[PDB]
């Protein structure tokens, strides 16, 4: 049960397809407000493709779920992400994650 | 469950690797036990800097106030680059208390620098949610956007009933703030962090009110003070920037709401002694027509035709033409002053003779008049001037008559604006006598000028007959110890005032004054007095731009104290001030600046800045200090921020006991005052609180020998305290607090706490939320003891529980079994310490019973996540009760941010930017909920060694490829943490 | 505590008789000297004639039509009689009672603005 | 993990290169307290990108002439091996040279 909320608006135009690529620079955040990926402080607009599972789905969904250039709070179950210990050290037993998701560019 | 020791860190990296062989086992259960907790093992995170900047508009509400209860400002944005650091770009604005609001650059409480929002004095709004006590509220708004370049937030605050309401691009926000204390003045504040400009539109000439304020809300402009010209200034500072450098800023002095309650000194109710009509007839002779002798043939002449009423101001009649009973008014009103100089404690003189003896009636050849003939009716009395004690005193006069008037004026209804609107009831002259202008001082006391050297003509020449915030310590970093040789360092006073300067040893007493006890010797410039372990004349007082030397030199065991390159000698001539030093520990450069006190603190970094030292100092043999010193010299300033420490096991009058195993007394940790009844007793209200938290759940769900089954069914928990016998109940506070209470109130009591109700809105208007937040969830126990138990000798032993609620976030308070009304329910994930607040009034004053009760299970198993279903009560060495010291040192960051505030236009109004992005590592203790600098564990070394084995098992759980395990730990330290740290060289 | 309660301004056509109220109940300090500043509609506040304690009349700036005003001793209210009405006389008229006389006044700011200004009634006149 | 090795590898360059120069001016407030750990952090990271071989030619030419411009050069001087040194970095530039 990924939840949306819309920090700062987008595009609204333009949404990511089943086989489409999105450079996505997230801050993972725990809900107790631990953060464990911070992918722009490691400089990484992480390449993924919609719909190919590689990617945990509720964060798949979500990002698919929003426009390109939006930044969204995503609040992921822990059934729909990491259900238990989602690499052991990063991620505590049950845990809802929020990301911090903007797409910068939908290729 | 012991508490934090780097030995255990020892045995848990002994665990993994064995004689160059890794235990894979091992390395995984550490990590997986250790790691995901975040509560035990210090976390860096690396954070932005940032700084507020207010328009200093402190408006407030109070019982008599002249300050008008509704204000309205706003604030638009013009440019916003976000997430410029990786980061959040810091923006918010709001109100702040001008008493608590204190933003110190750096460290702060939560994950992250405070700006107006984290703390229960200021509120703020981020533009999406609502910002208070360091939470985020979220809100119903139509932007649903964070504040964006060309966007206009209005923010406007109601006093009469407190609400601090906002407006996104003249949509309102549903959801406003409500119930908060008046205690002292708000004003309007923004944090920008870096990379950020905006503009306040104040309304009127500063700035243009894009959308109109709501009606009763008048501009913020109306609230500039008489003698104070608008500008924006950081909410305070310890560093300002200078011409030759930094200039090291003390604490500034900020209006109180009491300030602008006009009480004056009652007149009416002193009776007038016999010599009433004697003085008063005199006196109102003279004034009856000074304005005359002022205003015949200068202003326009009068005609009998009429009465002062076309074009006829002045007026010559010694025979009063003007009716009677109008006239006579003036003989009660010379009366009135009379009655008022008895009120300030003047007495009938006859000092000199009567002064109609020396008369020299002055009628000048131009000043005449038709009615009554051409007379001087005023009498001018030859001249006479006033003495300073004279001067001072119709000072206080005009003071007193201005009082009465504004009070009356406030009676009335009328409000201080900057622009004077009559209709409103609002005009620029109400402002209490203090606040008012100089020019309008001298318009109101000239008169009562003339007066008093008329009475001293006559003869009536009678007189009239600690906060720890008021010094800021600036002292060197233990570091730079030196314990030999000869050393300068220079201090310039900008402003002259106590300022004291000079060397103090490394364990120098954050809170002690500065040359009070043996740790420090130093110099006030002030009264011109060395200090070290008490006090002597010595020198002279300074100047402005005065320059002191400050050497020492070790190897004759000195200390020398020049001023302007001249040899300040002592009372008895010797050069040095103070002779046979010990090294001791070490010296370092120290100064103690007093309120409203500029200090440019000279090291030696460069010789060419160092003045005076070819004077005094090059020749003499003193190496600057700092000489060879690449990069800066780190200070530390005394924070004068309360902060919860434990107890020291030598405190010379608070005691701390631990008592277990009792088979009816659960374990405890008593208070005890130890000297009680002796030549030092310290009474002061002692704020204590355990060490540890009990954190409530992160969903609220609705969920004879004890029942097992209902044990570990359990959510609730149990903490008594007991008041000691002869200790008052209305004395102690007993319940929980927030991990961010800061109060140190040597009066403190309920309704001093910290409480907003943030009530969220619906589209209707009506209510949807209304939760409130409070710093302390405690109940007096003076509300507990029955009123007229007197002398506390029943030995009642009266214990208050604490039952707790954590799957409902609900506690309830009860007293010997008596069940109490005061219950209280919070917010989810809000971490609660015990804490009483009591003032002792006994050799034993409170003891903590970490017991438990029926089918409750105890704190331990509250606290401890080992004990979590262990219900026999225990109290490990972690649980320690902690007092609230007031003072501790902060380490000075290296840089701040350069903020440029500038009135761009007429109508743009005042603009600040920041465009230099400034980053720090932080170092947060997780179950304090409060991060330090990781610069700052270079003084505390308890923590640099727990740190420095936390880092080193870190490395040994990953160490002998273990790719999951490093990649698990890439998650606590960041790729940018480890280049930063790689990068910092302090 | 002097508040001055102005009564009256019925809508009378020009030359129609107005005779307004104005109670000055309050403390008998502050009362002499006292006048009706009719504040016409978006233009500030005319002085009728200023009659002190005894009924001295003073003709001030709007003393245009008929201004009859005369203070009761004892009842403490001003009559003023308006039976030459005008369009110059619309107004909110609002009796200020201070304590410093006309024209007479050994004091400064703080007595010159010493003054219970109270509330009037608008007048509102053809 | 991946961390960008061209960027540690230009960043570990600067930073040797401004500890050696901070050495060569000798100040009284060394990186870290002290020379050592000063410079035996420095030059340990050093040694494993070398070892790793991470740095380049030019990054060679660059260590080389930093260890010693008189001796190594392709053609003041601050030669790291000129400088007095404690005993750890003393054992980190023999891992260098070896």
């Amino acid at each position: 049960g990924v939840e949306i909320e819309t920090i700062s608006p987008g595009d609204g135009r333009t949404f990511p397809k089943k086989g489409q690529t999105c450079v996505v620079h997230y801050t993972g955040m725990l809900q107790n407000g631990k953060k464990f990926d911070s992918s722009r402080d490691r400089n990484k607009p992480f390449k993924f493709r919609i719909g190919k599972q590689e990617v945990i789905k509720g964060f798949e969904e979500g990002a698919a779920q929003m426009s390109l250039g939006q930044r969204a709070k995503l609040t992921c179950t822990p059934d729909v992400a990491y259900g238990a210990t989602g690499h052991p050290g990063v991620i505590p037993p049950n845990a809802t994650l929020i990301f911090d998701v903007e797409l910068l560019n939908l290729e | 469950k012991h508490g934090r020791n780097h030995k255990v860190l020892d045995v848990l990296c002994s665990l993994c690797v064995c004689n160059g062989v890794a235990v894979r086992s091992n390395q995984d259960l550490i990590t997986e036990n250790l790691l995901p907790g975040r509560e035990l093992l210090l976390q860096t995170n690396l954070i932005n800097y940032v700084t507020s900047i207010r328009p200093n508009i402190f408006v407030g509400r109070a019982e008599g106030s002249t300050q008008y209860g509704k204000w309205y400002f706003e604030v638009m944005v013009d440019e916003v680059v976000p997430f410029l650091t990786a980061q959040a770009t810091h923006l918010r604005v709001g109100w702040a208390l001008t008493e608590g609001y204190s933003p110190y650059p750096g460290g702060g409480e939560g994950w992250g620098g405070n700006g107006v929002g984290d703390d229960l004095y200021s509120y703020g709004f981020d533009g999406l949610h609502l910002w208070t006590g360091h939470v985020a509220r979220p809100v119903t708004s139509p932007g649903q956007h964070l504040l964006a370049p060309e966007d206009v937030v209005s923010c406007c605050l109601d006093l009469s009933v407190p609400s601090i309401s906002f407006r996104i691009n003249g949509c309102p926000v549903q959801g406003v703030f409500e119930a908060f204390n008046l205690d002292g003045l708000f004003f309007p504040v923004v944090s920008f962090s870096a990379g950020v400009k905006v503009r306040f539109l104040l309304g009127g000439r500063h700035g243009e009110f894009k959308f109109l304020p709501p009606p009763g809300y008048a501009p913020c402009h109306e609230a500039v003070l008489p003698r104070e010209r608008l500008r924006l200034e950081p909410i305070k500072e310890y560093r300002r920037e200078g011409p030759r450098g930094p200039h090291l800023v003390g604490p500034s002095r900020c209006l109180s709401h009491t300030d602008f309650v006009p009480c004056p000194v009652d007149t009416v109710q002193i009776v007038l002694p016999p010599h009433l009509e004697r003085i008063r007839e005199k006196l109102a002779e003279n004034i009856h027509e000074l304005w005359a002798l002022t205003r015949i043939e200068q202003g326009w002449t009068y005609g009998p035709v009429r009465d002062d009423n076309k074009r006829l101001h002045p007026c010559l009649v010694n025979f009063h033409s003007l009716p009677e009973p109008e006239r006579n008014y003036n003989l009660q009103m010379s009366g009135e002053t009379l009655k008022t100089l008895l009120a300030l404690g003047c007495h009938v003189g006859m000092a000199d003779e009567k002064a109609e003896d020396n008369l020299k009636k002055t009628k000048l050849p131009k000043t005449y008049m038709m009615s009554n003939g051409y007379k001087p009716a005023p009498l001018d009395l030859s001249h006479v001037r006033l003495t300073p004690a004279q001067t001072t005193l119709v000072d206080r006069l005009a003071e007193n008559g201005h009082n009465v008037w504004a009070r009356d004026r406030v009676a009335q209804g009328w409000s201080y604006s900057a622009v004077q609107d009559i209709p409103a009831r609002r005009n620029p002259r109400l402002v209490p006598y203090r606040l008012l202008d100089e020019a309008t001082k001298r318009s109101n006391r000239d008169s009562l000028c003339q007066a008093v050297r008329t009475l001293l003509g006559y003869g009536y020449n009678i007189e009239p007959p600690s906060r720890w915030d008021r010094v800021r310590i600036f002292r060197a970093e233990k570091s730079y110890t030196v314990q030999s040789g000869r050393w300068y360092f220079e201090f310039e006073a900008v402003t002259t005032g106590e300022m004291r300067v000079g060397w103090a040893r490394p364990e120098l007493r954050p809170d002690v004054e500065l040359g009070a006890d043996e740790l420090a010797y130093v110099f006030n410039g002030h009264r011109g007095q060395r200090w070290h372990l008490g006090s002597e004349p010595f020198g002279r007082p300074w100047q402005s731009g005065d320059v002191v030397g400050c050497m020492i030199d070790l190897t004759e065991n000195t200390i020398i104290f020049t001023l302007n390159g001249e040899v300040l000698m002592s009372d008895s001539g010797s050069e040095t001030a103070f002779r046979e030093i010990e090294i001791g520990d070490g010296f370092l450069p120290v100064c103690s600046l007093g309120p409203g006190q500029v200090g440019h603190l000279n090291l030696g970094q460069d010789v060419s800045s160092l003045r005076f030292f070819a004077i005094c100092g090059l020749q003499e043999g003193f190496e600057p200090f700092a000489i060879n010193m690449q990069r800066p010299v780190t200070t530390w300033f005394s924070k004068s921020l309360p902060q919860f420490e434990p107890v020291p096991p030598e405190h010379p009058h608070y005691e701390v006991a631990r008592m277990d195993g009792t088979v009816d007394t659960p374990p405890c940790l008593r208070l005890a005052h130890r000297t009680w009844g002796s030549q030092n007793s310290l009474v002061e209200m002692l704020f204590l609180r355990l060490s540890l938290p009990v954190q409530f759940h992160q969903h609220f769900r609705c969920t004879n020998r004890d029942d097992p089954e209902i044990i570990l069914n359990t959510t609730t928990y149990y903490y008594s305290v007991r008041v000691f016998a002869g200790q008052e109940p209305s004395c102690v506070w007993v319940g929980w607090v927030t991990p961010d209470y800061h109060q140190h109130d040597m009066n403190f009591d309920l309704s001093k706490v910290r409480a907003v109700t943030v009530t969220m809105g619906d589209e209707q208007g009506n209510v949807h939320s209304s939760l409130k937040c409070s710093n302390c969830y405690m109940v007096w126990g003076g509300d507990f003891v029955s009123p007229g138990q007197q002398g506390r000798i029943s030995h009642t032993d009266l214990v208050i529980g604490c039952l707790v609620d954590l799957a409902t976030g609900l506690m309830t308070f009860t007293a010997n079994g008596k069940e109490s009304n005061t219950f209280f329910q919070v917010e989810p994930n809000t971490k609660l310490f015990p804490a009483v607040f009591v003032l002792p009034t006994h050799q034993n004053v409170i003891q903590f019973e970490l017991g438990k009760q029926k089918n409750i299970m105890p704190l331990s198993a509250a606290m401890f996540l080992s004990e979590r279903k262990n219900p026999a009560p225990q109290c490990p060495p972690r649980l320690e009760v902690q007092m609230l010291m007031p003072v501790s040192w902060s380490r000075m960051p290296n840089h701040f941010l350069q903020v440029e505030t500038r009135r761009a236009g007429e109508r743009l109004g005042w603009a600040v930017q920041c465009q230099d992005p400034l980053t720090m590592m932080a170092l947060h203790i997780p179950e304090e909920n409060r991060c330090m600098d990781i610069l700052e564990l270079s003084e505390r070394l308890d923590l640099q060694r727990f740190h420095s084995h936390t880092l080193r098992l870190y490395r040994a759980v990953c160490a002998l490829g273990n790719n999951r395990v490093a990649h698990a730990l890439c998650s606590h330290v960041d790729q940018a943490q480890l280049l930063h740290a790689l990068e910092d060289a302090h | 505590q002097v508040q001055l309660q102005e009564s009256g301004g019925g809508l009378m056509q020009a030359g129609g008789s107005l005779r307004l109220s104005c109670t000055a109940s309050g403390s008998i300090f502050s009362i002499n000297s006292m006048g009706w500043y009719r504040q016409a509609p978006g233009k500030q506040r005319e002085l009728v004639a200023t009659i002190t304690s005894g009924n001295s009349i003073n003709y001030a700036d709007s003393v245009k039509g008929r201004f009859t005003i005369s203070r009761d001793n004892a009842k403490n209210t001003v009559y003023l009689q308006m039976n030459s009405l005008k369009p110059e006389d619309t107004a909110v008229y609002y009796c200020n009672a201070d304590r410093v006389p006309n024209g007479y006044n050994p004091w400064g700011t703080p007595n010159d603005e010493y003054d219970y200004w109270g509330q009037g009634t608008q007048v509102t006149v053809s | 993990p991946a961390i960008p090795l061209e960027a540690l590898r230009d960043k570990a360059l600067r930073m040797l290169g401004e500890a050696v120069r901070d050495g060569g001016q000798h100040a009284r407030d060394p990186v870290g307290g002290s020379v050592e750990f000063q410079f035996v952090p420095v030059l340990k990271l050093v040694s494993t990108l070398l070892v790793m071989g991470i740095f380049g030619d030019e990054d060679v030419k660059q260590i080389l002439k930093m260890i010693e411009p008189e001796v190594f050069t392709e053609e003041l001087e601050e030669g790291l091996l000129q400088m007095k040194l404690p005993e750890s970095v003393k054992l980190q530039m023999c891992n260098l040279l070896e």
